[PDB]
RNA sequence: AGCUGUCAACCGAGCGUUGAUCCGAGGAUGUCCGAAUGGGGAAACCCGGCACGAGUGAUGUCGUGUCACCAGGCGCUGAAUAUAUAGGCGUCUGGGGGGAACGCGGGGAAGUGAAACAUCUCAGUACCCGUAGGAAGAGAAAACAAAAUGUGAUUCCGUGAGUAGUGGCGAGCGAAAGCGGAGGAUGGCUAAACCGUAUGCAUGUGAUACCGGGUAGGGGUUGUGUGUGCGGGGUUGUGG
RNA sequence: CGUAGACGGUGAGAGCCCGGUACGUGAAAACCCGACGUCUGUCUUGAUGGUGUUCCCGAGUAGCAGCGGGCCCGUGGAAUCUGCUGUGAAUCUGCCGGGACCACCCGGUAAGCCUGAAUACUUCCCAGUGACCGAUAGCGGAUUAGUACCGUGAGGGAAU
RNA sequence: AGCGAAAGCGAGUCUGAAUAGGGCGUAUCCACACAAGAGUGUGUGGUGUAGUGGUGUGUUCUGGACCCGAAGCGGAGUGAUCUACCCAUGGCCAGGGUGAAGCGCGGGUAAGACCGCGUGGAGGCCCGAACCCACUUAGGUUGAAGACUGAGGGGAUGAGCUGUGGGUAGGGGUGAAAGGCCAAUCAAACUCCGUGAUAGCUGGUUCUCCCCGAAAUGCAUUUAGGUGCAGCGUCGCAUG
RNA sequence: CGUGUAUGUGCGUCCAUGAUGAAUCAGCGGUACUAACCAUCCAAAACCA
RNA sequence: AAAACACAGGUCCGUGCGAAGUCGCAAGACGAUGUAUACGGACUGACGCCUGCCCGGUGCUGGAAGGUUAAGAGGACCCG
RNA sequence: UCGAUACGGUUUGUGUAGGAUAGGUGGGAGACUGUGAAGCUCACACGCCAGUGUGGGUGGAGUCGUUGUUGAAAUACCACUCUGAUCGUAUUGGGCCUCUAACCUCGGACCGUAUAUCCGGUUCAGGGACAGUGCCUGGUGGGUAGUUUAACUGGGGCGG
RNA sequence: GGGAGCUUGACUGCGAGACGGACAUGUCGAGCAGGGACGAAAGUCGGGACUAGUGAUCCGGCACCUCUGAGUGGAAGGGG
């Protein structure tokens, strides 16, 4: 669910920081929704783990 | 998301008419159900192709569906392609579904989709007269001859 | 010209001037286990399919090949279900595991120091994960510089400097430009505009079209949108 | 004797006793480095002006915002670089850098790719060296050594 | 070549309204003037200024930093063949007592309730071996044994005991709960690695002679058995 | 538990003995296209107060 | 080895169903092939007679008329 | 269903000199009428019940201008606008009801599938722009983690 | 010590020479100049008869200044 399945974008990693600067591991995850995708115009859908960025650039069609 | 329409939708605009949508709209029922296309360099000619093609090939009732029938398997049809040397029969390549289509538009036939057309079950691999079925309905299936001859 | 490895002799037998032992190179053989891969298993031991051959009166038995899984080409088939697709067959080509250090990209402590301690330090260290190569990474200015008529890809070494600075301004941390060297390739190829061609998807049966005039004929849909592939053209900062 | 007086060995300090040493010489085969061909590419019309509110010049990109990472730089007036999440441009009058920012000048031409040498290292193989150790030393291991032995195991681990 | 926060100026410069007074600087000395006895200063002349690079020694900085020693803290692994609990599948429990429900028969009644007599064989039932425990006591206490022996003691058809095979793993497990137990080690196992952890604490630190020779006070201190500076030692230079 | 050969009894694919069962033409009643028959319910347009 | 734990019995609280709870980063699993006469948690501890008063404090449950309150919106005015 | 702005239009202005509830300003000597005015009878809005705008019917040939006043004129007519009331065209936010198409279902059936309470696909039946999940943000947070919790002192603690 | 008149020296630039002393702190000071108060003048006045009424450094705020301004002019930021 950190791993987008086209373009292989996965989770940062960096620190939280509190007010007294005590740093904290933590990640920065893509934000990947599931997309029952199609591959040609009218066919089968299949589900498939797509980041929002490639849903808005449209690398993954509906129908 | 901007589109050119290719039916007319309520609140939205008539056919061939430019429109901003929110990109949920376009993308999640628009665009599948083919009620527009992307805004583009040639999208205004392709929106009243599309829109004009649509009223020409459907398909309303199983009555409609039975007289397609009766005149469709009552033609024999030629398909022209580019084949291999004649022994080999192998064309250079396939037909494809618009090929058998618009033989049969040329042909004095009906104006079919190209989704009906059960092509991959018909194996036309070689050249000579081959048997296609057309899947006008359910429950109404269609058979047509076709010659395939080299160009 | 002596040999039959050695601890390691002792016995018992033999080879070598017709070149032995020995030394170098290339082949042959190479049980079983091990990634281990026909199936199974407590690693090195249990049980098979198929093909060919051997052996039996026949069964049993014995050789020699071949049979994991996954990924990617190519062919056939195309469920629910129509288009199809998922999948299923067949076949070819690969991958898998190991290795002392060195590389690159990720993840990432604590003891400790701060004479306590949390920011900070230790330290991007230890360790871990993914991958290399004989080296790797980087590399051909959306660079520096400061009005000098400047330098001119990257890497590495010496300086600049324990400096400018940074820092519970505590403990500590700490550049770069510039200059001197090593190396020589201040190296190359592409994307677009615009021609040509192939072909996918829409149309069209009429204009169009057929390299372009001036034409003269002709041929008649060869057309007309848009996408993709393959050839020409284009590789640049005084902009090209 | 010496182009040989390296270092060993030989019954005690050996250039002349032995293996050698200086110096020469040698490869059927395999492998490696060349050169030369074949063979494979590629090119064969170039120079020269003009002209323009013409087209093109790498887009979910740059920029911007939030939260981080990293830079001498610990959020600081914080540029430059970079991850994730939103938002989202212009094709040269363009755009990006010259430590907030603006103007003016200067430099450069992002969002495509490849690239030898100078640099790092040594499991292993060959030739050598030491004001290095000489058996409680030197490797844990000169002796069946990762052996005996200890531990369920990871692992620990001698002595001669 | 210094002075200044700096612009900057320069044997001067900074502060300042000062040609005021100070601060810092103009190597060091000598002579002579001219002002001061408010500590001497200000001008002329002379004399001239010593640094830097090897290398020995003492101390110091960053490193294990003179040597030995914690309890503990991380990272990665190894362990349920002991023990705790659970899962699957087997086995074992001499002998002797007691007499629930139910059933049957006979009293009793209008029918019952109820009451005798049989039959029956219940139960974390009773006594007691195997077996499983470990209550009291004596012995053992460089043991026969890193938890035992003798004598008695408790449970002994059940929340029983036990074989085989299996499962749960460290801030985790398991616990009829004692912080119990998790391989003779548990208020956080073991092993390797960070690692030569860190100890204002304890111990240790190896041949000689010659000269000199302390302190145990003051001030400050997350300080009081630590440390900084002063005081007191020594070596060198200067002044006598 | 398997294997081979031999011998003897019955059981049979083709021959044949026994065995069943389904399409279809034609003579008849109640479903029932459809115009009506019978029973029953309602008022658009609506007459009257 | 007990007076401690457990126990049958009691009350409260949670849970409407891949429930609550628990293991796990997730998927998934146990709960349970169960369904409020069930399951989990808490305290009490056969049985008999009983279990009084206090909702100020701190939890838990419900409410939202006021006071206060983040990021996101806004963007006056001011400054270079 | 509200709420900001914009754009088409309409309402509405008690210094006093007064024909009098003086909009500031410009074109301003002529408008407004038979596509039917002076003068009334009603409906509607405001109200300082002074009186204004307005629809229909009725009436049938005017009110009018420097008119003198007045800082400021005509309610004769035309332009943007302002104290403020409003309606429709846009733009843009808040709440609420629905719809299906994203998304969700450990609900059914069917297929991949001989085997299959995995998984995936198809479809039907339900949820539904909610939930879940990124990013950002405020709470609760001994559930867990790193740590701190002075010294003097006739031993320490307590007291000071 | 008590009373009264005027006033702001409860100053700016400085400071020979000393006290005190681990260090950091602390303390006294004649006198020179500016611009002032009181006094006829001499003169006195850099808070209060004297010794307590206080807090290092860092970081940051405000006012002012002929300082700096990361290519240049500005600005931000930093100095005094
Ligand atoms: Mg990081
Ligand atoms: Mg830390
Ligand atoms: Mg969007
Ligand atoms: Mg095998
Ligand atoms: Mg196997
Ligand atoms: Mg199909
Ligand atoms: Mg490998
Ligand atoms: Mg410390
Ligand atoms: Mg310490
Ligand atoms: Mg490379
Ligand atoms: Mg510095
Ligand atoms: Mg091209
Ligand atoms: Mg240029
Ligand atoms: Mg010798
Ligand atoms: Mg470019
Ligand atoms: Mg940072
Ligand atoms: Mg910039
Ligand atoms: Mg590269
Ligand atoms: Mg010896
Ligand atoms: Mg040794
Ligand atoms: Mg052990
Ligand atoms: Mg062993
Ligand atoms: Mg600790
Ligand atoms: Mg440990
Ligand atoms: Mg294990
Ligand atoms: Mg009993
Ligand atoms: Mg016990
Ligand atoms: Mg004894
Ligand atoms: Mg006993
Ligand atoms: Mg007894
Ligand atoms: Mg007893
Ligand atoms: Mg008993
Ligand atoms: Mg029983
Ligand atoms: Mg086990
Ligand atoms: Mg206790
Ligand atoms: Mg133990
Ligand atoms: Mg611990
Ligand atoms: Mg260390
Ligand atoms: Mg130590
Ligand atoms: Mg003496
Ligand atoms: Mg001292
Ligand atoms: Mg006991
Ligand atoms: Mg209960
Ligand atoms: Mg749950
Ligand atoms: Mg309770
Ligand atoms: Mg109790
Ligand atoms: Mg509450
Ligand atoms: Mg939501
Ligand atoms: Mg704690
Ligand atoms: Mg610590
Ligand atoms: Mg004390
Ligand atoms: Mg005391
Ligand atoms: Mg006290
Ligand atoms: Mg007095
Ligand atoms: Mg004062
Ligand atoms: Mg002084
Ligand atoms: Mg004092
Ligand atoms: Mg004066
Ligand atoms: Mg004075
Ligand atoms: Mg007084
Ligand atoms: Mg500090
Ligand atoms: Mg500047
Ligand atoms: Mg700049
Ligand atoms: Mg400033
Ligand atoms: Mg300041
Ligand atoms: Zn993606």
């Amino acid at each position: 669910a950190a791993v987008c399945d086209i373009c292989g974008k996965g989770p940062g990693f960096g620190k939280s920081v509190s007010h007294s600067h005590r740093r904290t591991s933590r990640r920065w995850n893509p934000n990947i929704q599931p997309v029952r995708a199609v591959t040609r115009p009218g066919g089968n859908k299949q589900r498939i783990n797509a980041c929002t960025s490639c849903i808005k650039a449209g690398k993954v069609s509906r129908a | 998301m901007k589109l050119i329409l290719t039916a007319e939708v309520e609140h939205l605009g008539a056919a061939g008419d430019t429109v901003e949508v929110k990109d949920g709209y376009g993308r999640n029922y628009l665009l599948p159900r083919g009620l527009a296309i992307v805004a583009s360099r040639g999208a205004e000619r392709q929106a009243e192709e599309i829109r004009r093609a649509r009223e020409s090939k459907v398909i309303r009732d199983i009555e409609h569906a039975n007289e397609l029938k009766t005149a469709l398997e009552g033609l024999g049809d030629v398909t022209l392609s580019v084949n291999a040397a004649g022994d080999t029969g192998k064309l250079f390549g396939s037909v494809t579904a618009a090929d058998v289509v618009n033989a049969i538009k040329k042909a004095g036939g009906p104006n079919l989709d190209k989704r009906t057309v059960q092509l991959a079950k018909a194996h036309i691999k070689s050249v000579g007269t081959h048997p296609v079925t057309v899947k006008l309905h359910t429950g109404v299936e269609a058979k047509v001859s076709l010659n395939v001859v080299a160009q």
